[PDB]
């Protein structure tokens, strides 16, 4: 649901 | 787009009391897969960029005092300052990084209530440099007072002035929670030289009668 | 330390373009994305876009993609934001920021200091700077008030420091006011010990980048 490309600085697999 | 709405827009609490700031998102930003809320809290003081205080709704940044805590879930979130300190006066913003575009709330301004403090009043004549340059401005300074409301009147030869002054008040001081105010009477040099007595009269809650500071040109 | 430093204040006419730089240091430039955020007067923070320091891929707000271009130069560790076809409503503070870096190994959030951009068809004008000298009318109880009047400039911002930033206790630099002329004026004042007026030197450092004005005014009794 979260867009992992909203902010690449946020671990997209946290 | 996800809209971030904050409540209240403004609040004032006494020093050491609790302050509660709410943020609502128009969409769910909790991810059931990891059970994380994709929200941050920021603190912005004047002339500064916002300072992040919380990641993931509730994870404090390193060095944030323990009186701050972030809570909530899904669409409803809360920033709580359990014992408001003078240095906490600021605008607080929530932020979602769940979807694009990144968006921020409208901000909640947090102010301090403190005891009444009367202004210290000072007056400055036009500088010789300004007079040589062809104008004359008189400055009345009201320093370190609380509450913010204060009334300044200019009198020239005991005549009440209107339409020729400008004033502004500072943000709330981050140490003593006071305000200061500067008022300028803007005159032509010709008009300044036409009169003798220049006075600024100050009304404020901490004064039992107005205080006048003046000088003779 | 992770640090972002932005270029100085700007003034442009409508229809022109502006390009703000963001110089990064204290981390591996190619590892993270730099975001650009607008803060318009009385308005909320608005995200503008991001660029990855490594491959240079970008993403823009569909409010701004029409007029914003973000680029980076890894050899200079610098990101840039160019906004074209400027409108007076683009007047705002522009920030670059390493927004919410959350990794297994690193977690931080760092902003540049902001860049004021004013878009206006009115004429730029540099300030006059006058002393507000300490006297018996500003001196009492052991403390003396003194300051600087920064009169008739356009646009914002003027910055004022005292003694090159070594004097900050007791400094009040007031918000600018508007004259009937449409020019701004502001005051900066400081309270100091009256006992040391003879040994200390007080200098207000006045900066108005739009007019290339840099003034240091000694203020004395």
């Amino acid at each position: 649901n979260p867009d992992p490309n909203a902010n690449p600085n946020v671990d997209p697999n946290a | 787009d996800i809209v971030m709405t904050q409540s209240p827009d403004s609040l004032a609490v006494s020093l050491g009391e609790r302050a509660t700031i709410n943020c609502k998102s128009s969409q769910n930003i909790l991810y059931s897969s990891n059970n994380k809320n994709y929200l941050a809290w920021y603190q912005q003081k004047p002339g500064q960029p916002p300072k992040l205080l919380f990641y993931w709704a509730s994870t404090r940044e390193s060095g944030v005092p323990d009186r701050f805590s972030g809570s909530g879930s899904g669409t409803d979130f809360t920033l709580t300052i359990s014992s408001l300190q003078a240095e906490d006066v600021a605008v607080y913003y929530c932020h979602q990084y769940y979807s694009s575009p990144l968006t921020f709330g409208g901000g909640t301004k947090v102010e301090i209530k403190r005891t009444v403090a009367a202004p210290s009043v000072f007056i400055f004549p036009p500088s010789d440099e300004q007079l040589k340059s062809g104008t004359a401005s008189v400055v009345c300074l009201l320093n370190n007072f609380y509450p913010r409301e204060a009334k300044v009147q200019w009198k020239v030869d005991n005549a009440l002035q209107s339409g020729n002054s400008q004033e502004s008040v500072t943000e709330q001081d981050s140490k003593d929670s006071t305000y200061s105010l500067s008022s300028t009477l803007t005159l032509s040099k010709a008009d300044y030289e036409k009169h003798k007595v220049y006075a600024c009269e100050v009304t404020h809650q901490g004064l039992s009668s107005p205080v006048t500071k003046s000088f003779n040109r | 330390q992770v640090h972002l430093v932005q270029s100085g204040a700007e003034v442009k006419k409508p229809g022109a373009s502006v390009k703000v730089s963001c110089k990064a240091s204290g981390y591996t430039f190619t590892s993270y994305a730099i975001h650009w955020v607008r803060q318009a007067p009385g308005q909320r923070l608005e995200w503008m876009g991001w660029i990855k320091g490594g491959n240079g891929n970008t993403r823009y707000s569909q409010k701004f993609q029409d007029r914003v271009t973000i680029t980076r130069d890894t050899s200079a560790s610098t990101a840039y934001m160019e906004l074209s076809s400027l409108r007076s409503e683009d007047t705002a503070v522009y920030y670059c920021a390493l927004l919410t870096v959350i990794t297994p190994d690193d977690r931080f959030d760092i902003w540049g200091q902001g860049t004021m951009v004013t878009v206006s068809s009115a004429s730029t004008k540099g300030p006059s700077v006058f002393p507000l000298a300490p006297s018996s009318k500003s001196t009492s109880g052991g403390t003396a008030a003194l300051g600087c009047l920064v009169k008739d400039y356009f646009p914002e911002p003027v910055t004022v420091s005292w003694n090159s930033g070594a004097l900050t206790s007791g400094v009040h630099t007031f918000p600018a006011v508007l004259q009937s002329s449409g020019l701004y004026s502001l005051s900066s004042v400081v309270t100091v010990p009256s006992s040391s007026l003879g040994t200390q030197t007080y200098i207000c450092n006045v900066n108005h980048k739009p007019s290339n004005t840099k003034v240091d005014k000694k203020v004395e009794p």
